[PDB]
RNA sequence: GUGAAAUUCUUGGAUUUAUUGAAGACUAACUACUGCGAAAGCAUUUGCCAAGGACGUUUUCAUUAAUCAAGAACGAAAGUUAGGGGAUCGAAGAUGAUCAGAUACCGUCGUAGUCUUAACCAUAAACUAUGCCGACUAGGGAUCGGGUGGUGUUUUUUUAAUGACCCACUCGGCACCUUACGAGAAAUCAAAGUCUUUGGGUUCUGGGGGAGUAUGGUCGCAAGGCUGAAAAAGGAAUUGA
RNA sequence: GGAUAGUGGCCUACCAUGGUUUCAACGGGUAACGGGGAAUAAGGGUUCGAUUCCGGAGAGGGAGCCUGAGAAACGGCUACCA
């Protein structure tokens, strides 16, 4: 019997930077200034809500 | 040499390369974009409000089983119908129908003998008083 | 011609034999763990045109260098457009035989292609499955190119060559055999090493498998618009009653 | 030249055709007032700083002016939107 080994080709998309791109707009561009402020007055405001 | 360059004015590529590359990471893009809060148990909020729909297990024998436990209240930030814990059956008594119940997470650390699981929240105050103060007796539930 | 056959061609003599002729490819044995090239690739002879590495050098300039986006050059085979030629093999196709067994699934003919010029295309397991430049860190032979030396055979001697072999040394190659005081999960690796945790220069890149699901994350692709039927031993049987 | 407390494309004439930019200009985002400071990690860094002091800007939103040494003031005035 034989065992012919077989070989993997290439990638497909598995990328965090085209995965940003990958809507029209640029998601890293259109971010903020203070991420940890946003995350404290998220989390307070979805409370009063 | 490591792949970077090292040169004593490079101080603009290694800067640059490292804004690219910490994007390129997952708990910073998420953390910037605003997202790590759709991704929590129900929404940003720590605990959320909903409507009493209908007791499960009214109808079970054996007293004090998960399955009499629980209750099913939609969330009314979404119209969405979720089940929930409550501890003591008696206080399944204190908690009947059309109530809006406050509800928390459950956050277990060790499964039990009979624990439904897929249940993942808990009743916390009813109708706007705390479930463990009506259970204890100290204040009574307001309608 | 196959495993077996069969279409087919053959009294106007086929297959075979002898002597020739033409046509287009192709370059056997010699062919090697040898050579050349940036890779793809490149084997008949002689000539011309330039080009190249290595080696030799008590020649010359004197930092002219390394890594590098864009762009460019070239890029097997197949393929496209337009011409040319068209022997051979030959996707599609047309056909024969469909005989058990496929253990032994092919035969005859053949468009396009193959070949060539002028343009496109720019992909391959294009592989040494591993960015480049520099330096150091183990022994051993062989082999190809160049040079130096030694020694005798092969050679020859006032004409035109003065090359082959053997030996030591030597730069530079294609690879090989032993091992690593090293590295690694292991296979293995002369780099995939460079004394416990880390800085010789530089570019690009990163943050498994099947399944089960949600899709507003999105792109494609559909139809018809006169048209219809009503339970059985009332068996089996050269084997039965 | 006009204007101003005064410099200056500040503005107006008339001239040249320049200015910034891979050493990232221009544009977009900002749950961006800036700093002293606060938290914390061994260092390196990271995050917070509306908030007792310093600076700036604002008084529902555009614009405009009067007094006065000092205001484009709003517990002053005028009109416009709400």
């Amino acid at each position: 019997e034989q065992s012919n080994k077989q070989h993997r080709k290439a990638k497909e998309k598995n990328t965090a930077k085209k995965k940003l791109h990958t809507q029209g707009h640029n998601a890293k561009a259109f971010a903020v200034a203070a991420p940890g402020k946003m995350a404290r007055t998220m989390q307070r405001s979805s409370d009063v809500n | 040499g490591k792949g970077k360059p090292r040169g004593l004015n490079s101080a603009r590529k290694l800067r640059v390369h490292r804004r690219n590359n910490r994007w390129a990471e997952n708990n910073y893009k998420k953390r910037l974009l605003g997202t790590a809060f759709k991704s929590s148990p129900f929404g940003g909020s720590s605990h959320a409000k909903g409507i009493v729909l209908e007791k499960l297990g009214i109808e079970s024998k054996q007293p004090n089983s998960a399955i009499r436990k629980c209750v099913r209240v939609q969330l009314i930030k979404n119209g969405k119908k979720v089940t929930a814990f409550v501890p003591n059956d008696g206080c399944l008594n204190f908690v009947d129908e059309n109530d809006e119940v406050l509800l928390a997470g459950f956050g277990r650390k060790g499964k039990a003998k009979g624990d439904i699981p897929g249940v993942r929240f808990k009743v916390v105050k009813v109708s706007g008083v705390s479930l463990l103060a009506l259970w204890k007796e100290k204040k009574e539930k307001p309608r």
